[PDB]
């Protein structure tokens, strides 16, 4: 009936807030890097790759969520 | 009153006014295509 | 109903603020800002 | 009328701006004026002086 | 004739009246009235120095301005309460972002063609992955450009609104009983405090657009 | 012995008119054009090039800004 | 040494004695405004407020027009 | 089918809140910053430029939810 | 259409919640800005805009919620 | 018409525990400002007004939440 | 109309751990007034008054939560 | 009319999850007291009792949301 | 009247969640416990009766709620 | 009657998260474990029996939770 | 009797998302380990067996969640 | 019939945002990771194989949720 379809926008909301986890990590990740840079400069160069890494496959697995949403959207 | 400067503001800034007159042009798109709901 | 009112009048006054400061505002003040400099280093 | 109460808070709000960030934006205005005027007038001083001394 | 139209002409009469009747007759003195855009110019100057650091950076120092003096002053005209709302549009705040976007988009292409989309490439990263950090910068680039106006324009839309909901609370809050005229003193000095915060989410929203698109032209320009 | 006979008096009558005219406090950037075109040229060539950093300003005269 | 001496002997000979800038009736139905809230010893922030009446009157007189 | 917009208008609601973490993590990062340019004063061209990278891509995915939620509303 | 409406208001109920983000991010970066002026008095200048320029940045993302509720409430 | 009320006033129900934000914020904001008092003794008036600036304009966040929950109860 | 009250009942349950934030808030205050001691153990009768001034104002929104509790009671 | 007091009960359900912020704070202010007081053992006269006072004040987080259940219960 | 005894259970379900802090703030307290041993080691017998003091009383908070929900389910 | 044990099952369900708490709190006790023996080394005969104490006793709140969820259940 | 096994799906949906707290846990245990390990180089092998210990029993835990998901997805 | 796989859809919803234990702590092992290596340069080749370690077997966990929605999904 009409029951499926409001359920599925309905589930659509629901499985949509949970990248509040990767942005939360991706920005204690960002404010890490800031904190050992600030105490060794000369660090940076070595560090930022592996930061822009450790970021990355850290949001992958938040950016699946909305995914899941769009799937459930259509 | 106030002295008028030649300072460069075509020479400079042209893609800006390029992208501005781009977007009028979507912008006419959509309030010509879209005004009927 | 006034998206073309809106967006026209504003890009209107955005060119003439563009031309209007570039060209009178910023110069205006650099002038004190030189005239300064000049009469301190002399 | 309902909008009154808001002219009513900005009334009171620019009563506290006049009371106090009035004389307080007077004040650095009139010593960023001081400051520039005397070392405006000192290096026309040194100028002179050294105009002197040739 | 439009009130959005008059409510322009008003920004430009404003703009006009800081500098015109400020200026007395061309004085190196500098008078007060005169301190407050020389205020303004200095912290746009070191700030803008700051951020891009080019070689050639000052070119681009006039945009910055007028970027800054439109929200500004448009943000500082309708704090007005007998007035109406500006900025507080997302159709024109968000075009005028787009427009933004796509002007220091063709700028860098023009500029660099092929290799504009090296930044897109941050830094160092292992093979498996070369592509997938793109992606989510692939979609955020432009995600850049719907947000970055959509900030401003749903804080402006959120903060008249609210001076107008809450009005109606202290309106709604005395038309009963005359009793409520004790200790009703707490939600006008709340909305002086809204006035307060009001006026942050206009000059230092206006700060933010700034510094924002001030980044946003240094990445358009410099290839990291 | 007459170059410094020339000299010395117009040092002295430079000093005779800067002493009666200096109006520091009220003197106008018109007549600072007036008297040096060098300033509007450097000003022209500051805003072609886009030197809007004036370098020399800072250290005696304060950027006064927010931050 | 001498180009100080060659930039003062030139930057002073054409200055204005003193003071002296009253430009006549410095007046045109709007320049005493500038003269009377504008100046360096003025330099007070009322016209704002009185620009606020006026959009506090503006507005209001709009209103006027539109909803009353 | 007035059914399915009221709960539509309520999964806009529910994936409101999915921008919890552009409250607080950009905000986080900003503390290291803090923590990072008051301990170190001359690095502070060096992390501002990666700092305001990071809230940018802390932004970009504290937002998708708002705009799931945006077109979910309509 | 006497149950849509309901639900727009039980939308902006639950949308308002996401106002916690800015109450727990600016929070901490007023935190991080007196914990930096502490240990450094002649630095807050240097800090003083960088702290309530991340402000504005986060409480604005608050200020997107109840904006996204009020839409969703009227 | 006899139904949405109920919806109302659970609605303000919901939209009430948003102070959780305040509650939580500016107590770490105190917070702070002891650890910094503490660690800096000569420090406390400089500090104080612009922590109690972080204070207010970080409080009224919370603030909208009750006054949502002040409008969908009432209103 | 027997649904009415049930809901009001339910919105004064939902709206309980509002101050939930004064549950841990005002805590974190004695946290730091504990910490504050330790490393610092003279200064105490400067910091009491206004920790205890901060205890006052962050309960106050503690309750501005349990009052809204009470009066959606009745 | 049955349906009344089962909402009171579900009600009350999740009005006794307000002690979270309790069971959390609470626990914290005993945590701080033993990062304190490892600190410095000598003053532990001086600052117990501080460091309880504002356990019994703080605390009632908890016990006055699980009252809103009891007196929701009953 | 086939309701309130299925309404009962499942707010015995909804109110279990609350001793959620619980699981984590004494938990907490004992780090901190080790990080005020494992720093002075010549303070365990002094602290260890005021730790589980800390423990005792804060975990009566999750004693309160699961007892209250035995006593809905109940 | 058909309705009952679908609540039962559902709130079962609600009740079983819970355990969440324990799930993070006992894990911090190892992280100060981590954290004592790294910068103390010959200390484990004092924090380890501390340590896996109050592990054990944390974690029987979460034990509590899953087994109230067990028993809801059936 | 065909609102029971819905009822079911979304138990076991409900009771999916305790994995949250292994998934914080076992992490601030590695965290704790990479701060430890990173301050005092020669205390690896001193500390890499109770770290992972610290893990397994924590997760496990935390699997034991939607373990009871599964036997609540079919029984 | 069409009850249930709505009933389906919107459990894939709630059960999808389980990844934010992921999010945050598969980003919080790479922030400690940063603030130890830049703190003492080389030992990354010491401790980044097994921080990468730390990584895997935390986010899979994690990963388990969501497949649990496909599970639900079909
Ligand atoms: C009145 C508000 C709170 C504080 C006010 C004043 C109390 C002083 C405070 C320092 C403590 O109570 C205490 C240390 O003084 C105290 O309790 C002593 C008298 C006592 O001798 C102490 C050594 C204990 O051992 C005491 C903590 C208990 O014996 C211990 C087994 C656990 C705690 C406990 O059940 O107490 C709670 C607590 C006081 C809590 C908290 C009391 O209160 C009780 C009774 C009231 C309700 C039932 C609460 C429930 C709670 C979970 O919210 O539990 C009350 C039952
Ligand atoms: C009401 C305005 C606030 C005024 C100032 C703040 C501090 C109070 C201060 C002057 C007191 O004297 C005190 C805190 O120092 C105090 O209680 C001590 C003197 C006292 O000796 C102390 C050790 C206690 O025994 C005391 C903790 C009681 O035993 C305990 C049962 C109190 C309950 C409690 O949580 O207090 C709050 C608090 C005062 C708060 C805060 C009080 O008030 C209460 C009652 C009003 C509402 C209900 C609030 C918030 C919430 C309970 O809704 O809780 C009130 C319930
Ligand atoms: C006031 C609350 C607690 C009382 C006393 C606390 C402090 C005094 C102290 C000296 C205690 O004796 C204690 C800390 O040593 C203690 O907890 C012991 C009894 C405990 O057995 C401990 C020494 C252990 O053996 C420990 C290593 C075990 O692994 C642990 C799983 C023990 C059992 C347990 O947790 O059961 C609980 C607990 C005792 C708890 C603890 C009760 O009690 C039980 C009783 C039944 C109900 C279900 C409660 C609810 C639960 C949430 O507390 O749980 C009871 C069911
Ligand atoms: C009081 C609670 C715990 C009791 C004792 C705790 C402390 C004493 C201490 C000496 C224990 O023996 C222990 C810490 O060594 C311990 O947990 C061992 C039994 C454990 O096997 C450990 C040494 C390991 O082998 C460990 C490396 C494994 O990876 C681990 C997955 C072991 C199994 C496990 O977690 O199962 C649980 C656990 C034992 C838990 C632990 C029970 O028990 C089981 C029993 C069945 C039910 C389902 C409970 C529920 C769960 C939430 O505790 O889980 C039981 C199902």
């Amino acid at each position: 009936m009409q029951l499926v379809l409001a359920a599925k926008y309905i589930g659509a909301g629901i499985s949509t807030i949970g990248l509040l986890g990767a942005g939360i990590g991706i920005a204690i990740v960002f404010a890490a890097l800031i904190n050992g840079v600030s105490r060794n400069p000369s660090i940076k160069d070595t560090v930022f790759p592996m930061a822009i890494l450790g970021f990355a496959l850290s949001e992958a697995t938040g950016l699946f969520c909305l995914m899941v949403s769009f799937l459930l959207l259509f | 009153m106030l002295k008028r400067f030649p300072t460069p503001i075509l020479k400079v800034y042209w893609p800006f006014f390029v992208a501005g007159a781009a977007v009028y042009y979507g912008m006419s798109k959509a309030a010509d295509l879209s005004s009927n709901t | 109903f006034y998206f073309m009112n809106q967006l026209t009048y504003g890009f209107l006054l955005m060119i003439t603020l563009l031309i209007l400061f570039s060209q009178f505002f910023l110069p205006m003040i650099l002038r004190l800002y030189v005239s300064r400099l000049f009469i301190s280093k002399l | 009328n309902d909008e009154s109460i808001l002219l009513l808070t900005f009334l009171g709000f620019t009563g506290l701006v006049a009371k106090y960030l009035a004389p307080a934006y007077k004040d650095f205005a009139d010593a960023r004026m001081k400051k520039v005027s005397d070392v405006l007038n000192a290096s026309r001083n040194k100028h002179v002086e050294a105009v002197k001394d040739r | 004739l439009t009130t959005f139209s008059l409510y322009t002409i008003i920004v430009l009469l404003v703009i006009t009246s800081l500098y015109t009747l400020t200026n007395n007759n061309n004085k190196i003195i500098g008078s007060r009235w005169l301190i407050s855009q020389e205020a303004i110019y200095d912290t746009i100057m070191n700030m803008t120095k700051g951020q891009i650091g080019g070689k050639n950076w000052g070119l681009y120092f006039p945009m910055i301005f007028t970027l800054f003096m439109f929200i500004f002053i448009a943000n500082l005209i309708s704090m007005i309460p007998y007035s109406f709302a500006l900025s507080a549009h997302l159709v024109f705040i968000i075009s005028l972002s787009i427009v933004i976007w796509l002007g220091n988009t063709i700028l860098g292409l023009y500029k660099h063609g092929w290799v504009f989309f090296s930044l897109f490439v941050p830094a160092g990263t292992p093979l498996p992955l070369v592509p997938l950090l793109v992606i989510i910068e692939t979609l955020s680039y432009f995600a850049r450009a719907i947000s970055l106006g959509l900030r401003l324009g749903s804080n402006i839309l959120a903060g008249h609104l609210l001076m107008v909901i809450l009005a109606g609370l202290t309106f709604n809050f005395m038309l009963i009983n005359l009793f409520t005229l004790v200790f009703g003193f707490v939600p006008l000095a709340m909305i002086l405090a809204i006035m307060m915060l009001e006026f942050a989410i206009g000059i230092i929203q206006g700060y933010v657009w700034a510094i924002l698109t001030a980044s946003y032209l240094k990445d358009a320009v410099y290839l990291h | 012995e007459s170059l410094v006979s020339k000299e010395l008096k117009d040092l002295q009558s430079t000093l005779d008119n800067i002493q009666s005219a200096r109006p520091f406090d009220e003197l106008t950037v018109d007549d600072l054009t007036k008297i040096k075109p060098e300033i509007d040229a450097k000003v022209e060539e500051m805003v072609k090039k886009g030197k809007w950093d004036v370098p020399g300003y800072k250290d005696r005269f304060g950027n006064l800004n927010v931050m | 040494p001498n180009a100080k001496r060659i930039a003062n002997v030139v930057h002073f000979y054409k200055s204005l004695p003193q003071g002296p800038a009253p430009a006549i009736k410095a007046n045109t139905r709007l320049a005493r405004y500038k003269a009377k809230y504008f100046d360096g010893d003025n330099a007070s922030g009322k016209p704002l407020w009185h620009f606020a009446l006026g959009i506090i009157a503006f507005g209001y007189s709009m209103e006027y027009y539109f909803h009353l």
